[PDB]
């Protein structure tokens, strides 16, 4: 119910993250792949999403619409399994793409961290950890994903 | 059969360690929602 | 990462 970061487990294991914002859950599509999540007693039907994004929202549209500003850093919110919630500052970089420049994170958490929300200085929440990249030498970048309000 | 857990408050922390690097790389993203690098 | 790039 309350705002917040949730683990999504699958009964147990977490196999990803998500936001709790104005009564709607946000998560990666590769996370539940659309399938309803249980909180409590409730239960959370996908409301929107989209493949090549990699989001879905449940009970709701899509809530977050803060944008990194090119500038500053930013700080992961990661979630591991099996490890409290911690924030990691980062300077991001970008990935450049034929649609415009997208930043991206130079930090490297388990599979189970997919979902865990990238923040600005003022803690909104700029996007979603957890669809990137790897370098030559095996490294991981993630985009910065955020959905459209 | 999924089920969420509340994990935490989203707050920025004052203390955070700082690390990882910013590259800037060339990348294309498919329909599948997979990046990849150029 | 770790399955794979997600």
């Amino acid at each position: 119910t309350t705002d917040g970061v949730y683990r999504v487990m699958t009964r147990s294991t977490q196999v990803g993250v998500g936001v709790m914002q104005e009564g709607v859950f946000h998560t990666m599509w590769h996370v539940t792949k659309g399938a309803a999540l249980r909180s409590g007693e409730g239960r959370l039907d996908p409301y929107w999403g989209d493949v090549k994004q990699d989001l879905v929202s449940y009970c709701g549209p899509w809530k977050l619409d803060a944008a990194w500003d090119g500038l500053s850093e930013v700080q992961l919110l990661a979630v591991p399994p099996g490890e409290r919630a911690k924030n990691i500052q980062t300077l991001p970089g970008i990935f450049k793409t034929k649609d415009g420049d997208i930043g991206a994170v130079a930090l490297d958490y388990p599979a189970g961290t997919s979902g865990s929300p990238i923040l600005d200085k003022c803690g909104r929440v700029i996007g979603l950890y957890g669809n990137g990249v790897v370098i030559k030498n095996g490294s991981y970048v993630s985009a910065i994903t955020q959905g459209k309000r | 059969d999924m089920y969420i857990e509340r994990a935490g408050d989203i707050t920025w922390e004052k203390d955070a360690e700082v690390t990882g690097n910013s590259p800037r790389l060339d990348v294309a993203l498919d329909e599948s929602g997979d990046f990849s690098l150029v | 990462k770790g399955x794979x790039k997600k």
